[PDB]
């Protein structure tokens, strides 16, 4: 009779999972924090000396948010005054402290407000973003130089990304590109000039007075969206005595002709750099291969080392084309491309040959390409036992494609499925990290003879602690719709009985190319809701869903809101002619995409389920971003495929709601799916008779994730499925 | 008799990709006259040397001329083959040919600068398959075909230009893209100096 | 066994009352709308000539929003495509008809997106307000004279009023007062160039892609306040030759040192004006009495007839000073004012004498001065039986003060306790109105002899439907806190057994000069939850509430959210002794100042209290408007009353919450008590771990009164009332 | 010999309530001069005429000059209780005086226009006592005490201006208030002249 998992014990942290985080510094040492204290660890021995003393900045006179150290140990930089933006995005102060002067920089110091810092790969120049202009230096207590003098708030970036690339584009608020020795700085600029500004209230403080507009430029589907330019600049010709020339690239003509984006930047040696532009309706790419000139100091891309990528049946990539991964001498290239079948394999290039040649074949998909030696190529899949949630690391031999080896499938294949890589600089040794089905477990390898050197963290503290409490079990399997397998996961309360009969909640992203059913462990609130309340969590991936080819991924092109809505609920129907579930108790649950599909299945009238919680859902794509949204609908007009953009709101389903009970729930400061949304929605709702509940979180952006707001929705989304569910 | 230099000194050099074109047929010039005026910075020329091609006498002297930045020195070269020579400005390489650089003074007063100096980085043609990019190469004697379609100087640095063809023009679509130097203190100058050696004819000789 | 009045018949307005409205257009004449007719009735014979046939303007093209007559029956001005904006504010499109020629009129018009339109007092002249500019038509078909240049979208108001001189002076968006004859056009002129604007999301249309950000030029408490300025122009002089020329009347020099307000503007005759002034600090105030100079065509202010009134317990008037009524030739004047005791009398005064006298006196109020003649003075006041929540009409002798009669007091004791009056041109005729205890009557008298001449709505059809319904009672009553009667009323559910235990519902508003305890009778919310739900329905007017003399009425000055708070406290507690009141379900609910106090009840840690509904609550005093807050509170300042601000925000108070059930109720679009305000009360509560029920309204304003969303938020607030009282 | 109105023709003239004042004692004066450069539309005198003051001699003779709307010659009066005789310019009524409204034509260059005409429509203590208003008015052949408060052209029509009293000035308050009239196509100006005739000192006298 040992306790359960409560909510409490979710939204306190009271079960900790321990992780081993380390920075590879060269191909057979890295860093780690133990007991606040850096160490730098020998791969080989195992041996470890102190790198950095926790008391050295015992006497700073600031908090340190985050450090980076110079990739040659000399200097450390210092992130104090954080102040976060978006998922990415920030600014803060910086110090340079020296490692060997050991003392604290002084003299011509980063600015405070600096909105990005970066170390150059080897040694130790620094180029960091302030108002929106690139500065470099070489030395750390030297003045900087100023690359760009176009930078403007909101309109001119150099070196930063503005909100939609950073979002949905380059997953990261920074636009520089060091190449590998650090001699040239590579960057983009973004004009949004003429993007539309979303605008919304911030309250802050009790003590402010008038609240302020935030205004961002912010393109919605078929807006004029932000232009892009990208440069090149040797750091090693800077001087005091002129400005910085920046090189120009110039994207290819077959993007100029309309609207494009720059969607991959992959330096190929030290003098060759890659690009991958892609056009506005993305279906379309094209990679440029540029050379540097030596003598005229200009790069060059030979037309005839273009190659064209594109999509006849939805769009280019998962989310974008995906990273090339250059040879050595940078005359060939390894790339994830989709094959004859729809599946996505890895493809070998030559950069002046149009066509590549696959080295991977079968109905699984390479999910990345993890490391390159002349002999072996590493990369994570979900071949193993035909389980598109699973995740394990193999390496090919590059003489012989056949000569394929599983390096982590037999490790632990009972505790471990779920895999992935952090190899040191020549891929002599690799960290792996298991993250299910059972606890997560750290180890150390060395690539020569694939040998298990040792285990870093292998949370057995947790084990211990679990071992007092009724935790639940998951199941992960698959049903069979008109001759394909579509995958789900339960998680399933303790003592389960399936002669019972249990209420059921459906976990729902359902986003393309999205994966909800996986062999990761999680201690999250589904945990709480088995462990405690007795209901079953699951989730279903259905068309839309990714990594098992485009046949299935490419289902709802140009039509969101459809086949990845109603299979949500045959899942559901399925789910229940098993025969443990109560038919009467069967609840829905999304955010942000998984908020959309929520709400678009609660307004289905097909009476399978009884409550639901959307959270910062979208409720009508043209109100969301246009990177996103047109990769998957195109434009919202009636030459193209506006029909399906107004087919597809939920304010078009408002009179079905009258038949179940919902919960709406949007942060006010969300600038990523705008309260709008949700405004929509409630509106259309009154505007019909609908009652529901709502909840609005005043300042908390599209994750709620500050510390007493997550506490606040979960508890109240507790309340609400207990209600529902006519529990204790 | 005496070479007419001055609709040169009168105004704003034009961009490289629109350089001014002066022609010479039966007179007299002062060279060395002309190139006092400004500061000289550099003096390379092609199958003639700068001290020939002030003495001799030819039957045709052709003067280009075209604001340019210092700075891009490596880029005006007739070795080369940067922007200038791809899409801007190139010489004939079947006569003996000359390329100046220079700097107005402040002595000089009559020649006005420009916003900023502005080149030509990019032009090309998209075929009608809407895949194949072909450079569009700017042959001797002649302007870049997409001078068009790039404004006389170049707004900022890195614009792109575009301009559908017709199907007579052999459909698909003209490209170009617009580099910027910061103008100078003192406007830059390029001089690009062509002689034909007649038959007969040699009647642009210096004068004594 | 009859029926209840149900939720449904409150929201479907099923059970209408009639009402009887007209316009006097002489002394013994008024217009009367029946079945889409305007008819003329004769005062005396009663009989009616047809004015306005329905059908005149069945082909007009448009429909009709509202009409106005001219004063001589001539032109009819005919508004269309009106658009809503603040309590009193709109524009529109307007024509007009020619009432002779039977045409109409189709050239130099009104133009669109007209602000304000009135007909002069006397004729047909026109002043209306465009583009923040005032311009006049002295003939409805010819070209229109510019009064203003100045004008300029919320910058500088011509003629109509800014938002907080709307809202909390002139209750009207009109800024326009014509001299008796409509020789003379004063208007004010406002300026909001320094006033903070408040700014928020207009949501519109599912079809707007970005959201609209609404800017308001709006003082907070403390802010930078709107500027002032007044004019006057002769409409007689105006030519299409020369600008017009407005002559600008100067405030005293005791408002000119500070911040001060216009608060007042009375023609007392043709060529004489009286303007009230009030310091930014609203415990000083000057009358300032001006001539019309024929010589020079000026206006002069002789400083001998200031007349200057000031508080020294609290602010001027209830809530602006109180309006003179002059005598015919001008020379002296009727006005209300408080008494050495703190009670509101009629006080007369000579234009150039400091000192008044008193014509009423006793421990009771005059609520209006409604009409003057030779002879006798009419008003309306709550003398009868001491009852504060009555109203009756009064005339007093003008010759002797001991002969007043009661006009209203004797016509239908038992039926009519709260009156209101409509005089006709000479007080020659008048309508009264009796709004409860029972049923609504309006009827017709001549005040000659008093004589009634006739009933005009009796309604009669509602008490018949309403026989057939188990309606619930009313109490009226009061309690007796330190030596003194506080009124309360309640609701009582039909066959009330006073041996059984019901649940209360605390109705409250609360704010300064309220009250919530009177004779009207009502067909609202309060009905159903008695009438249906059996909930005992109470209101309690405590300290700072009105016309009962200032002792009552200034107790919580300078302390807002004290007082007036703690006495709604103890009326649940009193209320619940009484032996009837299950104190097990006692809730409390509220709107703006109700929602602000109901708040700070909920966290009062009385326990005294379940539930509670708030609905667009202040939450904190200096998030609220300059002229409304600075009245009772002051300056937000150390100097002057920061503490009290600072001590009575709802915020404070939040983790008291955790004993309550608690519902936030806010439209997106309130530009009165922003949105902002419960934005705070929510953040505070989720920074304390209090769990609570919320519900945003989008684009509502204030009233949330649109059709929707009038009878969702009850529909709401009826599950919630239910759900806390455990009812079925 | 020969009276010098010089500096009335060179510059702005400045606003009523800031009226310049030319003194002239010993000297000859042609006016009928004056008048003939401007276009005249009144002339009134109090205690002589037109006619009169064109040919007598004085002891001394001031002229007072200054921009003025001809849409307010009901409120420069002699006769007057408006606010320009209250608080803005007041003439003697113990000696000969003469008031001119006159328009400088376009023929006339050197005499500037100002933003609009502006005059003060109120100018009044509030005493220490916060309650009691004393208007101050302006004495003859002087300024309004208000001129230190209100700017030599009032921004815009009905601005009002305050200063707080220091215990020795009186304590309490100084207030004013101005008032606008637009700018004319001509610019519109006033003249005051105010004439002594002394016992032997008459050498103010025409010329001939
Ligand atoms: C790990 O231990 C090894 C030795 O066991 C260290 O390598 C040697 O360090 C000694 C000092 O004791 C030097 O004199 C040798 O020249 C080093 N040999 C090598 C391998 O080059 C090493 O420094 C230790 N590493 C850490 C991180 O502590
Ligand atoms: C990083 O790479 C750059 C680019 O190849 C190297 O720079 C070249 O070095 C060679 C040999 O010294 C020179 O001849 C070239 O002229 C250099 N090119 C440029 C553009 O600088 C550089 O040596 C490398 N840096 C480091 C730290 O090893
Ligand atoms: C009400 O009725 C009276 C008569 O009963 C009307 O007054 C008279 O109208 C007649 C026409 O029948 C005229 O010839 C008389 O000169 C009027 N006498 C008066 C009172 O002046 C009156 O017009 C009717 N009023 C309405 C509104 O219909
Ligand atoms: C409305 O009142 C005004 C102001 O008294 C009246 O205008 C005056 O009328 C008298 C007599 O005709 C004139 O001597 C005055 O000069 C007028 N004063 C002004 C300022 O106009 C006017 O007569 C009344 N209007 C109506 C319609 O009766
Ligand atoms: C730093 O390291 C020491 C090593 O003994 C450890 O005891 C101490 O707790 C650490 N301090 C911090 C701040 O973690
Ligand atoms: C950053 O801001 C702080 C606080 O005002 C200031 O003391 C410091 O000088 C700033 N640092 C730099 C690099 O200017
Ligand atoms: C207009 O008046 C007639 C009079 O008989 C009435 O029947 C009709 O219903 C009225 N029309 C409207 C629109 O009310
Ligand atoms: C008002 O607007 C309507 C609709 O555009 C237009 O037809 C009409 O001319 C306008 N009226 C006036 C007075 O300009």
């Amino acid at each position: 009779s040992r306790k359960t998992y409560t909510l409490t014990d979710y939204l306190k942290n009271t079960y900790r999972l321990k992780l081993y985080s380390l920075r590879w510094i060269s191909d057979h040492e890295y860093l780690y924090k133990q007991e606040n204290n850096i160490l730098v660890f020998n791969a080989e021995y195992g041996n470890s000396s102190v790198f950095l003393e926790n008391s050295t900045f015992d006497e700073f006179g600031h908090s340190i948010n985050d450090y980076s150290i110079s990739p040659d140990g000399q200097f450390i930089l210092l992130e104090y005054n954080y102040v976060k933006q978006w998922r990415h995005s920030y600014t803060a102060s910086y110090d340079i402290y020296d490692l060997n002067k050991r003392q604290l920089i002084t003299e011509e110091r980063i600015p405070n407000n600096t909105q990005w810092v970066t170390w150059s790969p080897v040694g130790h120049k620094l180029a960091y973003v302030w108002n929106n202009d690139i500065y470099v230096k070489i030395e750390p207590n030297l003045p900087s130089y100023r690359i760009t003098w176009t930078g403007k708030e909101d309109i001119i970036y150099n070196g930063i990304t503005d909100w939609v690339y950073e979002e949905e584009v380059f997953s990261a608020y920074s636009a520089l590109w060091w190449s590998p020795n650090g001699t040239f700085l590579a960057y983009a600029q973004f004009n949004d000039t003429e993007v539309p500004l979303i605008e919304y209230s911030f309250y802050s403080d009790e003590s402010l007075q008038y609240p302020k507009t935030v205004r961002v430029p912010y393109p919605k589907a078929g807006a004029v969206n932000p232009t892009v330019k990208f440069f090149v600049v040797n750091t090693d010709s800077l001087s005091s005595v002129t400005n910085a020339t920046s090189i120009q690239i110039t994207a290819p003509a077959s993007m100029l002709i309309g609207d494009h984006y720059l969607c991959d930047v992959t330096w190929a040696t030290q003098e060759r750099i890659s690009l991958q532009w892609l056009r506005r309706i993305q279906n379309y790419s094209v990679m440029d291969i540029c050379d540097y000139d030596e003598s005229s100091g200009r790069w060059n891309c030979l037309v005839a080392r273009q190659h064209i990528e594109m999509s006849t049946t939805g769009w280019v990539g998962r989310f974008r084309p995906s990273e090339p991964h250059f040879t050595l001498d940078g005359n060939s290239f390894y790339k994830i491309i989709s094959n004859e079948e729809g599946y996505r394999h890895i493809c070998y290039f030559q950069i002046d040959k149009k066509d590549c040649t696959f080295i991977t074949k079968g109905t699984w998909e390479v999910i990345g390409i993890e490391a390159l030696t002349s002999d072996y190529l590493y990369y994570i899949s979900n071949e193993y036992k035909g389980m598109p949630g699973g995740r394990n690391l193999y390496k090919i031999q590059l003489s012989d494609y056949t000569k394929v080896t599983c390096l982590s499938c037999e490790l632990n294949p009972e505790r471990c499925q779920y895999y992935s890589v952090s190899f040191s600089k020549e891929a002599k040794y690799y960290q792996l990290r298991c993250s299910g089905p059972g606890l997560p477990l750290y180890t150390l390898h060395s690539s020569v003879n694939d040998k298990g050197l040792r285990v870093l963290e292998d949370n057995s503290a947790l084990d211990k602690m679990l071992q007092n409490v009724q935790m639940p079990s998951k199941k992960l399997d698959f049903i069979i719709l008109n001759e394909t397998k579509f995958w789900y996961q339960m998680i399933l309360p303790p003592h389960f009985d399936k002669s019972k009969k249990y209420p059921l909640l459906l976990d729902v992203y359902a986003g393309p190319c999205s994966q909800k059913a996986d062999t990761v462990f999680r201690l999250n609130w589904a945990t709480y809701l088995a462990s405690t309340e007795n209901i079953i969590v699951a989730s279903f991936d259905g068309r839309g869903s990714g990594y098992q080819g485009d046949k299935i991924m490419h289902a709802i092109n140009r039509r969101l809101g459809t086949f990845e809505v109603e299979d949500q609920i045959e899942a559901a129907r399925q789910f229940s002619k098993m025969g443990f579930v109560d038919n009467k108790r069967i609840a829905i649950w999304g955010w942000s995409y998984g908020g959309y599909v929520t709400s678009m299945v609660l307004g289905s009238g097909s009476g399978v389920f009884k409550c639901g919680i959307a959270v910062a859902p979208v409720s009508r794509w043209e109100y969301y971003d246009s990177v996103y949204t047109e990769r998957y609908m195109g434009l919202p007009t009636p030459e193209d495929n506006l029909d399906h953009y107004r087919n597809s709101t939920v304010m078009s389903r408002a009179e079905n709601f009258k038949q179940v009970e919902y919960l709406l729930i949007h942060g006010t400061a969300d600038d990523n799916v705008h309260f709008q949304q949700s405004a929509q929605i409630s509106k259309a709702l009154v505007d019909v008779g609908v009652d529901f509940q709502a909840m609005w979180y005043t300042d908390e952006d599209h994750g709620i994730a500050s510390s007493t707001a997550h506490q606040h929705i979960y508890t109240h989304m507790s309340h609400f499925i207990k209600q529902c569910f006519s529990l204790p | 008799v005496e070479c007419d230099f001055s609709p040169l000194l009168s105004g704003t050099p034009p961009q490289v990709y629109n350089f001014k074109r002066l022609v010479f047929t039966n007179c007299n010039y002062n060279l060395t006259k002309l190139l006092s005026l400004f500061s000289v910075n550099d003096f390379t020329c092609s199958q003639i040397s700068p001290a020939a091609i002030a003495s001799n006498c030819y039957s045709s002297l052709i003067l280009d001329y075209f604001s340019y930045p210092l700075s891009m020195k490596s880029d005006l070269s007739v070795s080369s083959a940067g922007p200038i020579s791809q899409f801007n400005y190139k010489q004939s390489f079947s006569n003996p040919t000359c390329l100046i650089l220079a700097t107005v003074p402040h002595n000089l007063t009559t020649i006005t600068k420009p916003l900023k100096y502005s080149y030509i980085n990019k032009c090309s043609r998209l075929l009608s398959d809407d895949r194949t990019e072909v450079p569009q190469l700017v042959n001797a004697n002649q302007y870049s075909p997409c001078v068009s379609i790039v404004p006389s100087t170049v707004w900022e640095d890195g614009d792109y230009y575009r301009k559908q063809l017709s199907p007579l023009e052999g459909g698909g679509w003209l490209v170009a893209s617009g580099s910027t130097v910061a103008m100078t203190e003192q406007l830059q100058m390029g001089f690009g100096i062509t002689v034909q050696y007649g038959t007969d004819t040699n009647s642009v000789c210096p004068k004594l």
